């Protein structure tokens, strides 16, 4: 996943971060693995209704995020050449090499042609 | 704001308006069935 | 208009939005332009 | 107003089954009806009015995504007008400007601001193609030039890394044209062959045989955590 | 297992690791439906 592997880090803190709270707001009123459990149901009542509420968003967010890089990515890249309109063939570089064969029409043509 | 929204905000208030009287005659009528 | 007014000696000197052109400039003489503008289409908005 | 729409239709659904459960009971207080408006978001027979509202919801929210979707798909200095360019000495870096020596900007720049000499000699070239091996190596910051040869250089740039600054801002057009010396009767015969030819197409068509060139989540993510983490603080402190 | 396998889809210590295989299904499936769409 290319799709800016700096930021993927960012959604595993996000989501390591809440279980510590969830597992410390239940103890001040299930030890080991239930808070993960139950976060990752939840993904897949006062504070814990404020808690499911940000669990959902957190998952609206993310998959609307998902969606829109896969939109975007889909037309951006991996979607050209014009021709002799492109203004790089009047400047070309050494990145692009055109080449023919000598002594033919495309010679008698260039040589015809202006500009 | 868009076309949209705004239909399925005119739409929600007449279906609700629609869903309060369905359900008070239904009440009525389940009750007439359950008497006889 | 204003060039037969000018030509006609109602008037001696021109200042407003007059662009410039071969035939005006055949007769009229135009000092150095304002701005480079060109001629573009206009189009009522159309609701989405 | 899809915020206030919103924010004024969670209120009355927020009553809308409430009253009826309030007729039903001769079930408990207003936890229920926050489950239930909380629960129904994502994943008695009066429940297929709000089914039917919650699927209506989801087709509403998936629409709404992708019309984000959609719409996802489509800085500097702002011109002369700046206090950097009067003060360059306000920020730690300074300010690398510069142009060719016996050139006609200068006089130009002398005729409205005197005091920029102090900073042009001291960056001072023998050539335009100097400025570009200079900015590429950062010995300039940026190259005061005419326009035209700006374009071409940013046209002919390898990478496409140089462009001129905004949207070609242009600031004393005084555009050149062919001289002509005093007292020559040419003038009344060349001005119109040119204008014919300016206003015939010949300049549009030979434009294109030399004027060639080629033409946040980050943030909401964070202002997201942190009001879920000023709701979380908050809570536990009430 | 049958009953399981066809309830995985859209909405004991071993649940977690077909969890988290029905989440990248999941995921496989929206990336699928978008391409679809797009393709379109
Ligand atoms: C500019 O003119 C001065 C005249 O004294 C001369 O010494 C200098 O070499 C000239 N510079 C260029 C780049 O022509």
């Amino acid at each position: 996943q290319p799709f800016q592997s700096t930021l993927w880090l960012l959604v595993g803190l996000s989501v390591h971060v809440v279980a510590v709270m969830l597992y410390l707001l239940d103890r001040f009123s299930l030890t080991l693995s239930s808070a993960m459990w139950f976060s990752w149901g939840v993904l897949l009542s006062f504070s814990a209704r404020i808690l499911g509420m940000v669990w959902a968003g957190f998952a609206m967010i993310i998959v609307a995020s998902y969606t829109a890089n896969l939109a975007a990515f889909l037309v951006l890249d991996r979607p050209r050449i014009t021709g002799i309109n492109d203004p790089r063939l009047r400047n070309p570089s050494d990145k692009f090499i055109y080449a023919t064969v000598k002594q033919s029409s495309v010679d008698i043509y260039f040589r015809r042609q202006v500009c | 704001t868009f076309e949209n929204m705004a239909g399925v905000f005119m739409l929600v208030a007449g279906g609700i308006v629609a869903g309060i009287f369905l359900i008070f005659i239904e009440i009525a009528y389940k009750r007439h069935k359950d008497a006889r | 208009g204003m060039m037969g007014e000018l030509l006609s000696g109602q008037a001696d000197m021109i200042v407003a939005p007059l662009t410039i052109n071969n035939e005006r400039a055949q007769y009229i003489e135009f000092s150095k332009p304002f701005k480079y503008q060109g001629l573009t289409i206009l189009v009522k908005k159309e609701i989405p | 107003s899809v915020w206030v729409m919103m924010f004024v239709m969670l209120l009355i659904v927020s009553a809308i089954a409430v009253f009826v459960f309030e007729y039903f009971s001769p079930s408990f207080t207003i936890g229920k009806a926050i489950w239930l408006l909380w629960g129904l978001v994502f994943n008695t027979t009066s429940k297929i009015m709000v089914s039917v509202w919650a699927f209506f919801a989801v087709i509403f929210l998936a629409s709404y995504t992708a019309n984000l979707a959609a719409f996802m798909i489509q800085d500097q200095v702002t011109g002369l007008s700046d206090k950097k360019f009067q003060r360059p000495h306000d920020y730690s870096p300074p300010f690398r400007f510069g142009t060719v020596p016996n050139g006609s900007t200068e006089r130009n720049i002398r005729n409205n601001y005197p005091y920029m000499h102090q900073y042009m000699t001291k960056f001072n070239q023998k050539g335009v193609e100097d400025a570009l091996v200079s900015l590429k190596t950062g010995k300039l910051d940026a190259f005061i030039y005419d326009a035209a040869v700006l374009n071409y250089k940013a046209g002919r740039d390898e990478g496409c890394k140089l462009v001129t600054i905004g949207s070609g801002y242009i600031f004393a057009t005084t555009g050149y044209g062919i001289a002509l010396q005093k007292g020559s009767p040419w003038k009344r015969q060349i001005d119109l062959a040119l204008l014919q030819f300016v206003g015939d197409g010949e300049m549009e068509e030979l434009e294109t045989c030399w004027l060639t060139g080629i033409c946040d989540n980050m943030a909401g993510v964070f202002y997201m955590l942190a009001a879920a983490m000023a709701l979380s603080l908050i809570t536990f402190i009430w």
